[PDB]
RNA sequence: GACGACAUUAGACGAAUCAUCUGGAAAGAUGAAUCAAAGAAGGUAAUAAUCCUGUAGUCGAAAAUGUUGUCUCUCUUGAGUGGAUCCUGAGUACGACGGAGCACGUGAAAUUCCGUCGGAAUCUGGGAGGACCAUCUCCUAAGGCUAAAUACUCUCUAGUGACCGAUAGUGAACCAGUACCGUGAGGGAAAGGUGAAAAGCACCCCGGAAGGGGAGUGAAAUAGAACCUGAAACCGUGUGCUU
RNA sequence: GCAGUAAAUGUGGAGCCGUAGCGAAAGCGAGUCUGAAUAGGGCGUUUAGUAUUUGGUCGUAGACCCGAAACCAGGUGAUCU
RNA sequence: CAAUGGUAGGAGAGCGUUCUAAGGGCGUUGAAGCAUGAUCGUAAGGACAUGUGGAGCGCUUAGAAGUGAGAAUGCCGGUGU
């Protein structure tokens, strides 16, 4: 419910209120475990691909008389048993992803949040008013905050400067407050939200 | 073997049976060898009993 | 591809309310002189098919 | 839950079965199809329906019947799901749809009786069967049939 | 033709690391730093954000091109109201015969095309609404042009891959459609890996030479050019125990 | 479809399945069809479904692999005979 | 306390190979392979030590598959009698 806002140099500020339907829920790890799957299949880009007997250079003649010499009867020199034939059941281009319900989808996003907000990970920082692309005052920001080496930087709506200072930082990863995906908060192990964000994510999934 | 004012030409099609068995045929036009008036000059060209029917002049 | 459905069987059996397929009669078409009037009303009917012949049609009326 | 220690919901997934690799998985030789005949063969079997040459059970049975290429079939509601609505309010088709009640509203709406209104409410659809006439007046109320 | 505008066929600048240890060599380990709009990537004597080529970012064309703003330029009538007459696509529609096409096998068979014979109306008209008609509704054939969304990749440019790593992946990683085979159409292979650096073994010894054995190069030469690792079949030389 | 990074995801409610069945159909409806019947009988009525996905099968694909005698289209060949 | 031969075949639990995600590790003070050994588990198999070897590779959880060979007068390459 109510969780302290910081400054960015870590000194307490006010207080906000999250609900716990949306930062308080249990977790069902059966549907996060589903939605994490999906998208990691998602990602996937299926460009395999090999050759059968019929994509297989020439090969269309009968390599000697079926009976009469003594060796075994063969069809063409690109059969699958052949050195230099076509594969049998390989590798297709195709894709790998799939879908889940809505609700389903936004289960998952809460109960990544949730979980997060259980292990005490979840950062509320007022704003952030970096004015300039400068990496070492992002790290600094950070190690002021006390976060761990990974953490996920969540901005209002896009912030080019906190994006281009974060870039760097080996371990962060900077995310508007609609771009949220699961995948990106359970990696994580600490969150950082700007309030204003906090009220978007409040209101959208919940 | 075109008919030189229409163009009326042959096609093909099928040669069916009672059976309904197909055998492919072709369809040919009424074209006639007369003389015409072409290009100013006559000349002797093909053409088909129904740009005779009305309209040329032989 | 869509799997398609034997479209001479769709003519010949109504889809009922437990899954089940309710089939015309046979014997129904002439020769009625050698058939008995008992067999002839028992005949204006109809049955169900029997669930040895729904195991092997179960497919070629999924869409019914 | 941590991406390094996830676990699947208990049941949920299955590893498949692969076919034709050693005698100890119990499908070895020959993949579980048996010795010889069609079944034994790739692409092998046997079309559907058919009976090795025995008359098939669809030629047998004869035809009937044809179809009305035009039928008013109405999406239909119920008595008792009228009693979602409210006291002397008016039920239409579009409210039926609104409240959710009706989706496709097919060639129109029809008022089949089967429970109770604990109410007392004018309606307005498109027709009724007696039933559900006679229930929508006991407790007063009209039905303008549109 | 005449002015601009970005982009593309050369390019330019571009942050920040030292010490010890083991080593043949460190990028490793250890300690202390630094930069980051750059911790993409590839090199480097081993595993490098700070060594090199780069990267983010920024800048940049003499020219020859696609492209585009304009300025020209070149074209040029817009309506209403009557409606008496006139005009509105002919061997055409359409019919018959045979065929074909419609998801539709000639069927009650529309709608539509070809060959063969016929063969119309001109608004007070003509066609369509699945035999069909009467009425209603819609449309106005038999002349023509028309970008976009759509299909594909021999190429070129940049990049990606729970794609393959030399019996795989192209037939072809290597002078491959080549050896080779066939009279000819055609068919069609096999074959990558020394080392970091060639430092590719000065001299000596046996031998005609091929080889070898020292010495030397190298971390290593059962890494010496048929060269990384070097299995099994197979062939040898010894022998402990047996016959 | 559109937005997005060839992601998640957001939007998008045409459609689809279910909440009702019975009858060839008109139709009728917790019933309906047959029937002259208010009889009997058939099928129904005691809500649970639906979306994605693992597994088992099946269909359409060459569909577990190898292998014919052969058929058809376009080319090459009378330097042997 | 009872049960445990088994072919076509059904069901279940598993061992292994490559790759991917994350976590945690090992590596010129010598990785993977290769060879040897008198080691461990009920099995598929897993380690350890010593040699050759001169750079990559394990472990945990989970995902995907070109995943396991002894026979097809199988194909290719070597070597026998």
């Amino acid at each position: 419910a109510n969780y302290d806002v910081l400054k960015l140099d870590g000194t307490k500020s006010g207080s906000i209120e999250l609900s716990d339907a949306v930062f308080g829920i249990e977790p069902n790890n059966s549907v996060l475990f589903e939605a994490i799957n999906l998208q990691r299949a998602s990602l996937r880009q299926g460009t395999h691909a090999v050759k059968n007997r019929s994509a297989v250079s020439g090969g269309g003649r009968k390599p000697w008389k079926q009976k009469g010499t003594g060796r075994a009867r063969q069809g063409t020199i690109r059969a699958p048993q052949w050195r230099g034939g076509g594969i049998v059941f390989g590798p297709t281009p195709r894709s790998y992803a799939y879908k889940m319900p809505k609700k389903m989808r936004r289960l998952a996003l809460r109960s990544a949040l949730s979980f997060k907000a259980q292990e005490n990970g979840l950062t509320v920082v007022d704003a952030f008013n970096f004015e300039a692309p400068k990496t070492k005052e992002f790290k600094n920001v950070l190690s002021t905050l006390e976060q761990p080496k990974k953490v996920l930087v969540v901005t209002e709506n896009e912030d080019v400067n906190v994006e281009l200072s974060a870039r760097n930082i080996p371990g962060v990863q900077v995310t508007t407050a609609q771009g949220l995906n699961v995948l990106d908060i359970t990696n994580a192990d600490s969150l950082v939200i700007t309030e204003a964000a906090a009220k978007k994510v409040e209101e959208v999934l919940g | 073997k075109q008919c030189f004012v229409t163009g009326r030409k042959a096609s093909t099609g099928n040669r069916r049976s009672h059976a309904l068995n197909s055998t492919k045929r072709r369809w040919n036009a009424n074209l006639q060898k007369v003389r015409i008036l072409v290009d100013g000059k006559p000349k002797k060209v093909w053409v088909s009993a129904r740009a005779l029917k009305s309209g040329k002049v032989t | 591809p869509k799997m398609k459905t034997h479209r001479g069987a769709a003519k010949r059996v109504k889809r009922t309310a437990s899954g089940q397929l309710k089939r015309s009669r046979a014997f129904t078409s002439h020769l009625f002189a050698n058939k008995s009037t008992k067999q002839k009303r028992q005949l204006r009917k109809a049955r169900l098919v029997s669930k040895s012949d729904m195991k092997r049609v179960k497919q070629l009326l999924a869409y019914k | 839950m941590k991406l390094h220690e996830l676990k699947p919901a208990e049941g949920s997934r299955k590893e498949r079965n692969r076919v034709g690799r050693g005698v100890a998985t119990g499908n070895g030789k020959t993949s579980g199809r048996g010795h010889k005949g069609q079944k034994a063969r790739s692409g092998g079997g046997v079309r559907p329906g058919f009976e090795g040459g025995q008359l098939p059970l669809f030629r047998r049975l004869p035809k009937r019947g044809f179809t009305n290429i035009n039928r008013k079939e109405y999406a239909i509601v119920n008595l008792d799901q009228l009693n979602k609505f409210e006291d002397g309010t008016e039920v239409t088709p579009a409210l039926l749809v609104e409240s959710g009640v009706v989706k496709n509203e097919k060639s129109g709406i029809k008022i089949l009786g089967n429970g109770s209104l604990d109410k007392k409410l004018t309606v307005k659809a498109h027709k009724f069967s007696a039933s559900a006439a006679e229930a929508i007046d006991a407790k007063g109320g009209a039905h303008e049939v549109i």
